[PDB]
């Protein structure tokens, strides 16, 4: 438990590592010559009185791991995070276990990044990736072909500036993802042709009577492929704009056609994070080894209005419960004077709500001029209330780029209140017994018994895609449909559930349930092995635990 | 203490409504008759081992009462779940109006027990007698015990009576639990001995963790049935007061007029009490007497 | 000075709840009813122990037609029950306590009149705050007017069935006429060779027992001491005195004692009459005679003596 220093005269980083008890200095060590490259050069001989050994109390707050080329469940996680209780750390270590490995980076106390430290127990670590897999959608509008401020459009804006910044940050920090790059967009008076009647759909809204034809397209550029040298892509989609107004016009059914309607009117935003997460609910099915995190990034020339139905709004919140995995950026650029991210209702004063669960980030253009208007104009030719969105102040938004070049994996601890009565007038609890046996089959009988994989709640997956015709647009997919159904339920009325699996033995897991929030509590193979394992297949799903 | 760790098998059964899962999880949980409102809907199956003065382990199951659940037991995996049964506990309400459906899914698992254990036995249990009046009470455990007789006729059935507000339910799991011991002769021969020897009104032995009436003694048969229930309860009742100190009993004194009691550690996991039929010795009998039991159960 | 009665808030429904209390105590109150009178300061209110009869709880329609007749049943020493429930008939009831009160005040010298809040489980750690801030707001200009009129305001802890009402009703009792803080210091001198932490004076089965120097502290200890003496007397009730003796003859010499893991024990010996005594005692070991029953057995004759 000795903690060893050694600088020389005035270096300005330092170095620092672990033993056991070292006071008389008769023996010194050789395990890495890498760290005379990585901090300073120069050969320190047996004693050249340099070597200070201290105790030295002195943690790093926070710490990062990244992962690559691998996939990692997140009991996984917490294996690491428990080996990783007392030990030694400095910028880009290689910190193995078990065949899984991580490097360190960007370890911080409170304002300062440290060349080196100690890590025990009481400081957070937090996994990154840089193998992630990765949805871009963009969102099209009439607002792409519109102009703006310094001159372009906010299409070349979009893909030109953003996207190349993209792709040359994902060569720079070396990074290999899998990603889609999904166009979508809205018609308006597309009612009928031969045959094209499950494609289209028919908005409407209840106080003051409003209902049209619409129709929504994907046009899908590369599905699930990893490849190193992008721009190409930017090419693609070059060719997919031009091509993209009869593409989307002349097609399925012809009445008179209103292409590519405003987002700050309508728009199928709400629908397409919706049907991101109808993918990523299903990440057990095949299941790749190459990758670990989850990202899903909708870039929109939109200004943050959007008018959405409540129940979608209210099934998404309900969704994003489970697996937070939401990013949204803005090529319009021109930050509003109000809270960006809003919506009004939409519902089957003009109802305002503000999401605390999004994460937008606006994209300005690289020029310097005077005073950047904060407007636009066109000239025609001729009992509560409780959120207004303007009194909320907001000075600029920036990218966020270390959020979108190194996803972050979701957390290990979480702070809530009790399970104490109330609302939720159900705990249920299991003291299950475990005979050890030299026979793989002890595991299961708890697992089956107690939880039946969530077998008491539900999981709220109320949005079905079931129709899509297809288009003979060429050979990567092309489905232009309608959303299908949405068979919503409300959460479990009166009560919820909590749990209390004991081992008889001596220990408890105290299971809440509003997401899955544990709490461990102690008191052929052993039984806190057993009990381990236990608390990471809980741990697999929804793995919050609470701490103090 | 040999510890032949067999394990045995043991299925609770009946309608939904009242108490199914309650009266399981205020007797090896340690709760009460009021904290019991909390559980609410159990599912399909859910099961549990609990460990037993060391050897007896019991796969204690716990079936569901909905209409799919039981469908999906009968006309289903059934072959799996009624194989290897040992005891059968089928609940019984009754304030519930529909007896027609409950003696008919009694029959069909009558006859499934038997044509898939020769060797079971059924124990059923009229609960939640706590809302109608004694007389009332008298006449209806009479008219369940003959119809049931009755119903239960190519395999015999024991029927027994109990509330979940009073100890009936400590007599009849002592009943279930001294059914299914494995051994008798030799712990009344131990106990038997000791009680002739030391000369008490009357010795009890019990499980620590749960304190079910394992073994009982007398010589003064006074006391009609009601006594084991009592103490089991109010002394159960002083352990969930004293679990909330974060302390053990292990022992205890107490000495009247004409009574003489004292509560102790035997072994791993049993309790010992005892009224010794001499009010005016001080602790020094128990004393060289836990030290003759503890020569004799220790090499037990 | 309990002339203790019980006045709810309606008669055939408060009384459900009463009667789990009158059940829940006064069958050990009701030895009273032949027992002794007129000689102690307890004796009238062990009779008004007995008398827990009902009237009409909304009494302000008959403010002079019943009164008459509890009129002699308020004079003298003066207490009455009172009730703070949970929904929202609590108000109407909070103005017209004055109505209660006030032929009360002016028919009896100085009264202490019983106000429980009772049964309002559901509470919040800031919600029974404010509950509490409500009869603080609306039981002021009833108090700062009056003179010689004492209100006694209890808060019951809001569940079904807490302990949680006795101990204020010990501290009525002590509040009754303390005669004895000569005892109560003496008492204190007592606990010099002893394990000094709690050392509760009680008396035959009746749920009231007084208490010194150590309720509130660090754990609710009347609590256990309440276990201890409901089991012991429960295990000496019908399993103990069924056989030879009746259950109405005490006559105890019922000494019980309680170990427990950190060298713990608790310690009821008692009069066979009426006097009992609940000592614990800490990580000590008696294995002697001259510390504990030496003195302890010489104490125990005086707290005979005494009275
Ligand atoms: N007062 C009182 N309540 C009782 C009695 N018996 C059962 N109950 C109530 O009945 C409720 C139901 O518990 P229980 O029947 O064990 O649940 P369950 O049937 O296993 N759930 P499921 O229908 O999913 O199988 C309990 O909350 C309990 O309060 C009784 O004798 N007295």
């Amino acid at each position: 438990i000795v903690e060893i220093a050694h600088p020389n005269d005035e270096y300005s980083p330092l170095l620092l590592q672990v033993k056991s008890l070292k006071e008389d200095l008769q023996k010194e060590t050789i395990s890495v010559d890498q760290t005379v490259t990585q901090v300073f050069r120069l050969r320190p001989y047996q004693d050249v009185y340099v070597n200070v050994v201290d105790p030295k109390d002195v943690t790093l707050d926070l710490v990062e791991l990244t992962f690559k080329d691998q996939y990692i469940g997140r009991g996984d996680m917490w294996r690491l995070k428990k080996s990783l209780v007392s030990t030694c750390a400095y910028i880009t270590q290689k910190v193995e276990f078990a065949g899984i490995r991580a490097q360190a980076g960007e370890l911080w106390v409170k304002n300062e990044k440290v060349m080196c430290g100690y890590i025990s127990e009481d400081t957070r670590v937090v996994f990154r990736s840089t193998s992630a897999m990765v949805y871009i959608f963009i969102q099209m509008s009439c607002e792409m072909w519109d102009f703006d401020i310094y001159g372009d459009l906010y299409f070349e804006k979009a893909v030109n500036g953003f996207l190349a910044d993209l792709f040359t940050k994902w060569k720079e920090k070396n990074c290999s993802h899998e990603v889609t790059v999904v166009l979508f967009s809205r018609t308006f008076y597309d009612a009928k042709s031969v045959d094209e009647f499950p494609e289209i759909n028919r908005a409407s809204i209840r106080q003051d009577h409003k209902g049209r034809f619409y129709e929504d397209f994907y046009k899908v550029v590369v599905q699930n492929e990893r490849r190193e040298e992008w721009t190409s892509l930017l090419v693609t989609i070059k060719k997919l704009f031009i091509q993209y107004p009869v593409l989307v016009r002349l097609e399925q059914a012809e009445g008179f056609p209103q292409g590519d309607n405003s987002t700050s009117a309508q728009g199928n935003y709400l629908e397409a994070i919706n049907l991101s997460f109808n993918v990523f609910d299903k990440h057990y099915i095949n299941r790749n080894f190459d990758r670990t995190g989850q990202m899903s990034v909708v870039i929109t020339p939109g200004v943050g209005v959007f008018e959405v139905d409540r129940l979608l709004m209210i099934l998404t919140k309900q969704r994003m419960i489970d697996n937070g995995i939401g990013v949204d950026l803005v090529c319009m650029g021109e930050q509003p004077l109000h809270a960006v991210p809003l919506f009004k209702l939409h519902n089957r004063g003009d109802d305002y709500n503000i999401p605390h669960w999004i994460n937008h980030s606006f994209y300005t253009s690289k020029s310097q001029l005077f005073c950047n208007s904060f407007t636009p104009r066109i000239k025609l030719a001729g009992t509560l209330s409780a959120p207004p969105v303007v009194p909320g102040f907001c000075c600029t938004v920036g990218v966020d780029w270390k959020s979108l070049t190194t996803p972050a994996c979701l957390p290990l601890t979480t702070d809530y209140f009790p399970d104490r009565q109330g609302l939720q007038n159900d705990y249920t609890e299991g003291c299950y017994d475990l005979l050890p046996e030299a026979d793989a089959q002890q595991v299961f009988e708890e697992f089956i018994c107690q939880r039946l994989m969530q077998g008491y709640q539900i999981i709220v997956q109320p949005k079905t895609q079931k129709p899509n015709p297809a288009v003979p647009p060429p050979l990567s997919s092309s489905p232009l449909y309608s959303r299908g159904l949405v068979s919503r339920n409300r959460p479990e009325e009166e009560d919820q559930y909590w749990l209390s699996m004991g081992r008889t033995f001596h220990k408890v897991t105290l299971k809440d349930k509003m997401i899955t929030v544990t709490r461990y509590l102690p008191k052929p193979r052993a039984d806190e092995d057993e009990w381990q394992l236990l608390d990471g297949f809980v741990r697999f799903v929804e793995g919050l635990n609470r701490i103090r | 203490m040999p510890n032949t760790a067999m394990k045995k098998k043991v299925l609770l059964m009946g309608k939904s409504g009242s108490g199914k899962t309650s009266m399981r999880s205020i007797i090896f949980a340690n709760y009460i008759a009021r904290d019991t409102r909390r559980l609410g809907a159990t599912i399909d199956v859910e099961h549990s081992h609990v460990r037993f003065l060391g050897n007896l382990v019991l796969n204690l199951w716990d079936c569901g009462g909905q209409d799919t659940f039981m469908e999906n037991y009968f006309t289903s995996q059934r072959d799996n779940i009624f194989r290897n049964v040992e005891v059968l506990i089928y609940v019984f309400d009754v304030e519930s109006r529909e007896l027609e459906k409950d003696m008919h899914y009694y029959q069909s698992c009558l006859e499934a027990i038997l044509q898939n254990s020769p060797d079971a036995k059924i124990f059923c249990l009229v609960h939640k007698m706590d809302l109608v009046q004694e007389d009332q009470r008298d006449l209806i455990f009479k008219e369940r015990e003959e119809d049931l007789r009755r119903l239960s006729r190519p395999l015999e059935c024991a029927c027994f009576r109990t509330s979940i507000w009073d100890e009936t339910l400590y007599k009849a799991w002592s009943s279930i639990v001294y059914q299914l011991i494995p051994n008798v002769q030799q712990l009344e021969m131990n106990l038997r001995n000791f009680a002739q020897i030391i000369e008490a009104d009357e010795v009890l032995l019990f499980e620590r963790a749960t304190f079910l009436v394992i073994s009982h003694y007398q010589c003064k048969e006074q006391r009609d049935v009601h006594r084991f229930e009592k103490i089991s309860n109010i002394i159960k009742q002083f352990k969930l007061s004293c679990s909330k100190l974060a302390a053990s009993f292990q022992s205890m004194e107490v000495r009247n007029s004409n009574f003489a009691a004292f509560i102790d550690i035997f072994t791993s996991n049993t309790y010992v009490m005892v009224v010794m039929s001499d009010p005016s010795i001080p602790s020094a009998a128990t004393l060289i007497n836990i030290r003759n039991a503890r020569k004799h159960f220790e090499k037990l | 000075k309990p002339r203790i009665l019980l006045m709810g808030l309606r008669r055939s429904g408060k009384n459900s709840i009463q009667k789990v209390v009158f059940h829940k105590m006064s069958p050990n109150e009701t030895l009273f009813l032949e027992s002794t009178n007129k000689i102690y300061k307890d004796d009238i209110s062990n009779s008004s122990f007995v008398n827990f009869q009902i009237w009409d709880f909304p009494g302000q329609m008959d403010f002079f037609d019943p009164t008459f007749d509890y009129e002699m049943i308020f004079r003298g020493t003066g207490a009455l029950i009172y009730v703070i429930d949970a929904q929202d008939d609590y108000m109407e009831a909070l103005t017209r306590l004055h109505i209660t009160v006030s032929k009360a005040y002016k028919v009896n010298p100085d009264m202490n009149f019983e106000v429980f809040i009772h049964k309002v489980d559901g509470l919040s750690d800031d919600h029974k705050i404010e509950t509490q801030r409500d009869i603080h707001q609306r039981a002021n200009d009833d108090l700062a007017d009056a003179g010689l009129e004492k209100l006694h305001l209890s808060f019951y802890l809001t569940s079904i069935y807490d302990h949680s009402i006795f101990e204020a009703f010990s501290k009525v009792v002590q509040k009754l006429i303390p005669q004895l803080p000569t005892l109560e210091n003496l008492l204190n001198i007592f606990i010099s060779n002893s394990g000094i932490e709690k050392a509760f004076l009680f008396d035959v089965v009746s749920k009231i027992y007084i208490a010194t120097d150590s309720s509130p502290v660090d754990m609710q200890s009347y609590e256990l001491c309440c276990d201890m003496i409901d089991v012991v007397i429960d295990v000496s009730c019908i399993y103990g005195l069924k056989e030879d003796g009746s259950g109405s003859a005490y006559d105890k010499e019922s000494m019980a004692i309680i170990k427990l893991n950190n060298t713990t024990v608790l310690y009821l010996k008692e009069v066979t009459k009426f006097l009992a005594l609940v000592c614990i005692l800490r990580e000590e070991s008696f294995e002697r005679k001259g510390l504990i029953d030496y003195n302890f057995h010489c104490f125990r004759k005086a707290i005979h003596e005494v009275f």
